[PDB]
C-alpha cells in the first residue's frame, strides 16, 4: 500500500510510448511497435487488477489509493490521486477497453509509430481523468486527450476527416474551458484557496454563485456526455473513424463528462443541483427520442450507431437527476454498459467495413451469406443494445425506470410523464438497430461483387475481441451486483449528501 | 439533403427549405416547453 | 452471501492477459487480401 | 424431495448449457461443429429430456399434496430498495413446467425430420433450446420482475427463430415486425411493473394483490387512477397472445421453420401471454373495469382471426389465424372471471395446435415431392383435393386435431370447449353471442382445411407444370416422405389426447378445478344448473355441428357455391382476403410517419444546431480576413493609428 499504485497506473503508458520511436526492426509495417503496445497495455490493466484486488478494500466510502504528491506549491496544485466508487468502476473499464483498443488496431499500416504512440498517451490520458482528485490536474487530464485524438481522426479516418477533427478539437477545447472558469471560482470562493476535490466538495457555496458554475460545468459537460443541444460534435467525429480510435471515443471519453456530472455537480454542487435537476431529466429523454430516430432517419451505417451512442447516454442523466440510490446506481452502471456495449459494436463496424468498404448501407444486404462470424456477433452486439435482459443494456435501464419513479423529490403529475416518454426509447431502439441488421445482412439481393466487395472473411483475433467483451456485458446482465458492490457505498454517500437538500 | 435522400426508405418528399424550419419551431418548442414544464410542474 | 467481485476478477485476469498474446499469433485477411491497406478507413 | 426441490433451478439452466456450449462450439469451431450434427442434436436433446425428467416428478409431487414451495435470491440492492429473483413450485407453475418442455422434447423428435437436408442443422437445435430455457424461467417466476428478465428474453428467441433462414427477403422483415410488435407489449409491461412498484412497493404476485386492495380503500390511490396501472401490465400479454391492437407478426411468424410455429404457439402465446395475467389474479380480481376491458379485446378477437382464417390459402397462415382467435377465446375466460377452465383449455390447445402444426408440415414435406418449393398453399398442380386418399398416419392426426377443436360429440370439445360459453352469457350476452356466433365457424376454418386438403383428387395432373428440382423429384410422393421421426411425435403427442378422455371427464372436470385455486378459496359463478345444462349444451353442440356441415357441402362441391355466394359478399370478402385491412394501417400510418418524424430530426440536426456551430468558425473566419486589411502597407497610415491612439487615451483617462 505504499507503493505508487494509482500515479503508476497513469505514468505508465506515457513514459512507454516515449520507447515507441526507438523501438527497432521496422521491416515493412511495425508489427514489433504493434505488438509493443499490447504488452504495455496489458501489463498496466494487471497493475489495475493488482491495486483492486489488494488495495480497493471495497464497501468503503473514499479514496483507497489517496496519493496527495505536491507539485507546484505557489498556485496550490498538487499531483493528488485516488479512486473511489464513482471513479474505479470506469478506471477498470478503461484499462479493459483500451487492452482492446490496441488488440482492435491490428490492421493499422499507414503511420503506426504515430498510431500506438497516440493511443497510449489516450490510455495514460483517460485513467487520468477519473483518478485525480484536483482542479488544474482534472483540467490538465481533460484536454490531455485533447491532441491524441485529434491526430487519431485526422490521420486514420474516413473521409470528411479533417471537417471531423477540426470541428471536435474546437468544440472540446472551447468547452473545456468552462472546467478552468469554474473550478477557479469554486476554488478561489471564500479564503482556502485549495484545488482538491476533497475540500472543494466540503467548501459551502452561496446558492446564486452554484447556478454559475452549475450552469459552466453543464457546457464543459454537456459536449463530451452529448446533451442533446451540444451533441453536433459527435457523430461526424463518431462518423468518420476507425474501429480502435472509436472504441476510445464513445467507449471512455463519453464516459468522462458523466463522471463529472456525478463527481463535480451533485458531490460538490448539491443545492445547484436540486434548482436544475428537472431540466436534466427533460435533456435525458430528450436525449434518448432525438437520436433514436436520427439512427432511424440516418443510413450511414458508421453514423447510425455513433447517434445510438446519444441514445444510451440518455438514460444516465436521468440516472443522476432522480436522488435516488438505485437511480444513480442505474446512472454509473449505464456508463460501463455503454462503454462494453458501444465498444464491441463499434469494432464490428470497422468489421464489416475492412470486408465490404461501404458504409452506405443500401449497397449492401446479403453480406451475412458471406460472412458468418460477423453477422452472428453483429446481431448479439446489437441485442445488448436493445435492453435485451439477460445482457447489461437492460439492468442499466432498468434502474433508471425504478429509480426515477420511486422518489420522494419530484411531484406525482412529474414523475409519470418522464418514465412514460423514456420508455419509449425502448420501443425505439429495436426500430433502426434491426433495420441496420436487415438492411446488411438479411436477405438474397447481394451487391456487384466485382467491383467492390471482392473478398469476405472473419478473422478469429475479431471473434476474441467481441467474445472477451460480452463476458462482462452478460455477467452483469445475470448478476448485476458484481459492479454494484464496487460503489454501493460511494453512491450511498453522494445520493445522502442531496438528501440533505432536497425540502428546497 | 441529397446523401440524406439514398436510394431506400427515405426521401418522404419534404426537405425543403420551408420545412426545415417549420420542424424547428416544433421540436425546439417542445424541449423548451417541457424545460418550462420541469421547473414549475416538479415542485 | 454476496458473490465478491475480487476472486473472479483476480482469477480471469491472466486468462484475459495469456489470450490476447495468443489471439494476436492467430489471425486472417489482414495480411492476404488487405484491399484497405495503410489507411484503415479511407 | 429435498434434492427434488432445492435443487429446482437446474431445469432453467440445464437446456441453457446445451447453446452455451454449441454456441462456444459453431463461433469458435465452425468447421467441426457444423460437420457435428447428429450427436450435437441428442446432445442437446438429452438436457431437455433431463428437464423433461425434473418438470415430471415435481408436478407428479405436487398432485400428491405437496405444499407450494418458494425461494427468493437477492439481485440488486441499494438503500431501501432491493430486488429479489429466485422461483415458486406452485401447481399452476408445475403445471405449465410439463407443458413446455414436453412439447420441446417433442418439436426436437419432429427436428430431425423437417430438416438434416439443412445445412442449419447445427445452429436450428442450439436456438431450440436457448427458447426453452428462456421459456422454462418465466413459468417459474415468482415475481414481475422475474417474468420481465424472461419476457423479452423469449421474444429475442422469437426473433432469431422466425429469422432462421434469412436468405429470403420475406423471412427478414418478418423477424424484426415480430420483436417490434412485441416490445411495445414490451412497453406497457415495462410502464406497470415501475408503476406497481410504485403503489405497492413490492414486485411478487401475491404481495402486488393484497397492497393494491389496502390503498383502493384507504383514500391513498384512486379507483380511477389505479385502474390505468393495470392495464398497462395487461398490455404485456396482448402482445404476446396476438390480441387485437398487436397481431401483425402472426401471418409474417409462418414465414419461418414449420416446427418453430409449433413452438410460438404452445410456448410464448398460449403459454406465456396467458400465465403472467393468471398469476395476476391478485390485481385483477379488485378492479372490475379492467376485467371487462381484458373480456371486451378477448371478444373481439375471437372474431377477427376467425374470418381471416376463411378464404386463406395457405396452411400455415390459417392456422396461424385460429391461434388468434382461440387465445382471444381464452383470454377471454380469463375475463369474466372462470379461470380455471381457461387453464384446462391450455391444456388441450397446445398438445394439439402442435398437432395441427407438425401434422402440417408432414403435409408440406409431402408437397415438395409433386409440387415446387414455392407454393405450400391450399393445392394447385393436381388441385387440392386429396392425400388422406393415399392413407398416410400423417393424415388422421390433424383430423383429430380438429376433431377437438370444434366440439363435437364423440370426441373432445364435448367435455372442454363449451364451459366458458355458460360463464359468458350470464352478464353481457349481448356483446358475447359473438363468441357462440363465430362457435360454428371455428368449426368451419379447421374443417374448411381438413377437407379441402385430404379428400378428393391430388395427383392427377399439373396445372403449373414448373418443378424441375432434382430436390423436389427426391422429395418423396406419395406422403410416406414424413420419415420414422414423423411416426412417433405425430402419436406420442396423442397420448394425453386419450388421457383427456380421462381427464377432464365429467367425474375429473370437478377433480381438476380443486387443483387450480384462485389466490383466495372462494370460486365465483353466477348459476349452474342440472336441467338448463343440457339444452346449454345440446343446442351448443349443434352450432359447432352445423357449422361443419355448412362447410362439408361448400366444400366437397369442387367449387364453393351455394346460391349467390360466387359472386361474393365483396363488401365483406375483400376484407378476408385482403387480411381485414389492418396490416396497411399500421404500415401507412405508423411505418411511413415514424419515417417522416425522424427525418426532420435529422434535418434539423444538420442544418439548425449544425448550423450555429458553422456560424462561429464562419463569424471568426470573416473577422479576421476584415482586420487583415486594417495594415495595407503606407507606414504613414500605421503612424496615423500611433498618433490618434495617444490622441484617444489622453481623453479616456482624465476622467
Amino acid at each position: 500500500s505504499t507503493f505508487p499504485w494509482l500515479t503508476t497506473i497513469i505514468l505508465f503508458p506515457i513514459v512507454a510510448a516515449l520507447a515507441i520511436p526507438f523501438i527497432p526492426d521496422p521491416t515493412g509495417k511495425g508489427r514489433p511497435i504493434r505488438w509493443y503496445a499490447l504488452a504495455v497495455g496489458l501489463i498496466d490493466f494487471a497493475l489495475i487488477v493488482y491495486a483492486f484486488t489488494n488495495f480497493y478494500d471495497l464497501n468503503t466510502p473514499g479514496m483507497q489509493l489517496w496519493e496527495s504528491y505536491d507539485w507546484i506549491p505557489e498556485i496550490g496544485l498538487r499531483w493528488s490521486v485516488g479512486a473511489d466508487g464513482l471513479s474505479m468502476p470506469l478506471i477498470l473499464l478503461t484499462g479493459f477497453i483500451t487492452t482492446l483498443a490496441i488488440l482492435a488496431a491490428w490492421p493499422v499500416t499507414l503511420k503506426p509509430r504515430l498510431f500506438y504512440f497516440l493511443m497510449l498517451a489516450m490510455y495514460g490520458g483517460q485513467i487520468a481523468v477519473f483518478a485525480v482528485q484536483d482542479m488544474l490536474v482534472f483540467f490538465l487530464a481533460w484536454e490531455l486527450e485533447l491532441i491524441p485524438v485529434y491526430l487519431l481522426l485526422a490521420i486514420w479516418g474516413g473521409h470528411k476527416r479533417q471537417y471531423a477533427a477540426t470541428k471536435f478539437i474546437l468544440y472540446t477545447a472551447g468547452s473545456s474551458l468552462f472546467i478552468l472558469v469554474a473550478g477557479l471560482a469554486m476554488a478561489f470562493y471564500g479564503d482556502t484557496v485549495s484545488f482538491d476535490m476533497q475540500t472543494l466538495a466540503a467548501k459551502d457555496y452561496a446558492l446564486g454563485f452554484q447556478l454559475l458554475v452549475y450552469a459552466g460545468f453543464l457546457v464543459a459537460y454537456g459536449v463530451k456526455l452529448p446533451i442533446v443541444p451540444l451533441h453536433t460534435w459527435l457523430p461526424d467525429a463518431h462518423g468518420e473513424a476507425t474501429a480502435p480510435v472509436h472504441m476510445l471515443l464513445a467507449g471512455i471519453l463519453l464516459k468522462m463528462g458523466g463522471y463529472a456530472l456525478i463527481r463535480m455537480n451533485v458531490d460538490m454542487l448539491p443545492a445547484a443541483h436540486a434548482k436544475f435537476a428537472p431540466v436534466l431529466v427533460i435533456l435525458g429523454v430528450v436525449n434518448i427520442i432525438y437520436a433514436a430516430l436520427t439512427s432511424y432517419a440516418q443510413r450511414n451505417l458508421k453514423r447510425k450507431i455513433a447517434y445510438s451512442s446519444i441514445s444510451h447516454i440518455g438514460f444516465v442523466l436521468i440516472g443522476i437527476a432522480s436522488f435516488t440510490n438505485l437511480g444513480m446506481s442505474g446512472a454509473v452502471l449505464q456508463m460501463v454498459s455503454h462503454g462494453l456495449i458501444g465498444a464491441s459494436l463499434f469494432f464490428l463496424v470497422g468489421a464489416t467495413y475492412d470486408r465490404t468498404h461501404t458504409l452506405i448501407l443500401e449497397e449492401m444486404g446479403g453480406v451475412g451469406q458471406k460472412m458468418k462470424k460477423i453477422f452472428a456477433m453483429f446481431t448479439a452486439c446489437s441485442l445488448a443494445s436493445l435492453a435485451l435482459p439477460g445482457m447489461s443494456g437492460f439492468v442499466a435501464e432498468l434502474m433508471v425506470f425504478i429509480g426515477f419513479a420511486t422518489s420522494d423529490a419530484y411531484s406525482l403529475p412529474f414523475r409519470v410523464i418522464v418514465v412514460f416518454l423514456a420508455a419509449v426509447g425502448v420501443i425505439l431502439t429495436p426500430i433502426y438497430l434491426l433495420s441496420m441488421l436487415r438492411e446488411i445482412f438479411y436477405g438474397p439481393e447481394n451487391k456487384e461483387l466485382v467491383e467492390h466487395e471482392a473478398l469476405v472473411d472473419a478473422e478469429p483475433r475479431e471473434v476474441f475481441i467481441i467474445a472477451c467483451l460480452l463476458v462482462p456485458i452478460i455477467g452483469i446482465g445475470l448478476y448485476p451486483k458484481l459492479l454494484t458492490q464496487i460503489y454501493d457505498a460511494t453512491t450511498g454517500q453522494v445520493i445522502a449528501r442531496a438528501r440533505e437538500v432536497l425540502p428546497t | 439533403a441529397t446523401d440524406f435522400n439514398r436510394g431506400i426508405m427515405k426521401f418522404d418528399g419534404a426537405d425543403s427549405p420551408a420545412m426545415i424550419a417549420i420542424s424547428a419551431v416544433l421540436i425546439l418548442g417542445f424541449i423548451a416547453g417541457l424545460i418550462w414544464w420541469a421547473l414549475h410542474t416538479a415542485y | 452471501a454476496v458473490i465478491s467481485v475480487k476472486p473472479i476478477l483476480l482469477a480471469m485476469t491472466p486468462v484475459f492477459i495469456l489470450l490476447c498474446l495468443f489471439f494476436g499469433t492467430r489471425n486472417g485477411f489482414y495480411d492476404t487480401d488487405q484491399y484497405h491497406g495503410n489507411g484503415s478507413a479511407h | 424431495m429435498e434434492p427434488l426441490y432445492q435443487y429446482a433451478w437446474l431445469i432453467p439452466v440445464l437446456p441453457l448449457l446445451g447453446a452455451l456450449i454449441v454456441g462456444f462450439g459453431l463461433i469458435a469451431f465452425s468447421e467441426t461443429t457444423s460437420k457435428l450434427r447428429r450427436p450435437s442434436a441428442i446432445f442437446i436433446m438429452a438436457l431437455m429430456a433431463i428437464a423433461m425428467g425434473h418438470s415430471l416428478t415435481l408436478f407428479w409431487s405436487q398432485v400428491q399434496g405437496h405444499l407450494p414451495y418458494t425461494q427468493m435470491i437477492e439481485w440488486a440492492a441499494a438503500g431501501n430498495l432491493h430486488i429479489a429473483m429466485g422461483y415458486v413450485i406452485d401447481p399452476l407453475a408445475a403445471l405449465m413446467l410439463v407443458i413446455v418442455t414436453t412439447v420441446a422434447f417433442l418439436v426436437m423428435l419432429y427436428s430431425d425430420g423437417y430438416m438434416a437436408h439443412d445445412p442449419g442443422y447445427v445452429r436450428f437445435f442450439a436456438y431450440l433450446s436457448l427458447f426453452g430455457s428462456s421459456m422454462l424461467g418465466l413459468v417459474v417466476s415468482p415475481n414481475l420482475v422475474q417474468v420481465y428478465i424472461f419476457w423479452e428474453l423469449v421474444g429475442m428467441c422469437s426473433y432469431l427463430l422466425i429469422g432462421f433462414w434469412y436468405d429470403r427477403k420475406s423471412a427478414a422483415e418478418a423477424a424484426q415486425k415480430a420483436f417490434v410488435t412485441n416490445r411495445v407489449g414490451d412497453f406497457g409491461l415495462l410502464l406497470g411493473m415501475v408503476g406497481l412498484f410504485w403503489a405497492t412497493g413490492t414486485f411478487d404476485f401475491a404481495g402486488m394483490g393484497d397492497r393494491l386492495t389496502e390503498l383502493v380503500n384507504t383514500g391513498l390511490l384512486s379507483p380511477s387512477l389505479a385502474a390505468i396501472l393495470a392495464i398497462l401490465v395487461f398490455l404485456g400479454p396482448v402482445a404476446k397472445s396476438a390480441q387485437f391492437p398487436l397481431h401483425v407478426w402472426l401471418p409474417d411468424a409462418m414465414e419461418g421453420p414449420t416446427p418453430i410455429s409449433a413452438l410460438i404457439h404452445a410456448a410464448t402465446m398460449v403459454a406465456a401471454g396467458v400465465f403472467l395475467i393468471a398469476r395476476m389474479f391478485p390485481v385483477f380480481e379488485q378492479l372490475p373495469q379492467v376485467m371487462t376491458t381484458i373480456a371486451w379485446t378477448g371478444a373481439f378477437t375471437a372474431f377477427m382471426g376467425a374470418t381471416i382464417a376463411i378464404t386463406q390459402n395457405d396452411i400455415k397462415k390459417s392456422l396461424a389465424y385460429s391461434t388468434i382467435s382461440q387465445l382471444g377465446y381464452m383470454v377471454m375466460g380469463m375475463g369474466v372471471g372462470a379461470y380455471s377452465a381457461g387453464l384446462f383449455h391450455l391444456m388441450t390447445h397446445a398438445y394439439f395446435k402442435a398437432m395441427l402444426f407438425l401434422g402440417s408440415g408432414s403435409v408440406i414435406h409431402s408437397m415438395e415431392g409433386v409440387v415446387g418449393h414455392n407454393p405450400d398453399l391450399a393445392q394447385d398442380m393436381r388441385y387440392m383435393g386429396g392425400l388422406r386418399k393415399y392413407m398416410p398416419i400423417t393424415g388422421a392426426t390433424f383430423l383429430v386435431g380438429c376433431l377437438a377443436i370444434s366440439g363435437v360429440p364423440p370426441f373432445a370439445g364435448f367435455w372442454s370447449k363449451d364451459e366458458i360459453l355458460g360463464a359468458v352469457f350470464h352478464a353481457n350476452p349481448a356483446m358475447w353471442l359473438l363468441t357462440w356466433l363465430t362457435a360454428g365457424l371455428t368449426a368451419f376454418y379447421m374443417f374448411r382445411m381438413y377437407f379441402m386438403t385430404f379428400e378428393g383428387k391430388f395427383r392427377n395432373v399439373p396445372p403449373e407444370r414448373q418443378e424441375h428440382h432434382d430436390h423436389h423429384s427426391h422429395h418423396a410422393a406419395v406422403p410416406h416422405e414424413s420419415p420414422w421421426t414423423m411416426t412417433l411425435p405425430l402419436v406420442v403427442l396423442a397420448i394425453p389426447s386419450t388421457l383427456i378422455g380421462f381427464v377432464g371427464t365429467p367425474f375429473n372436470n370437478l377433480f381438476e378445478v380443486f387443483i387450480h385455486a384462485p389466490g383466495e378459496e372462494k370460486v365465483a359463478e353466477h348459476a349452474v344448473d342440472l336441467t338448463e345444462f343440457l339444452i346449454l349444451g345440446g343446442s351448443s353442440v349443434g352450432i359447432g355441428l352445423m357449422g361443419i356441415t355448412v362447410a362439408y357441402l361448400m366444400y366437397l362441391k369442387g367449387t364453393p357455391s351455394p346460391q349467390a355466394i360466387a359472386k361474393a359478399i365483396q363488401p365483406l370478402y375483400q376484407f378476408s382476403l385482403h387480411k381485414w385491412y389492418f396490416d396497411e394501417l399500421y404500415e401507412a400510418v405508423f411505418i411511413k410517419g415514424c419515417r417522416r418524424l425522424a427525418r426532420q430530426v435529422l434535418e434539423v440536426d444538420y442544418n439548425v444546431v449544425d448550423g450555429v456551430v458553422n456560424l462561429t468558425g464562419f463569424v471568426t473566419m470573416v473577422t479576421g480576413e476584415g482586420l487583415k486589411y486594417l495594415q495595407n502597407g503606407r507606414a504613414q497610415f500605421y503612424a496615423l493609428i500611433v498618433l490618434l491612439a495617444v490622441l484617444g487615451f489622453v481623453i479616456f483617462s482624465v476622467q
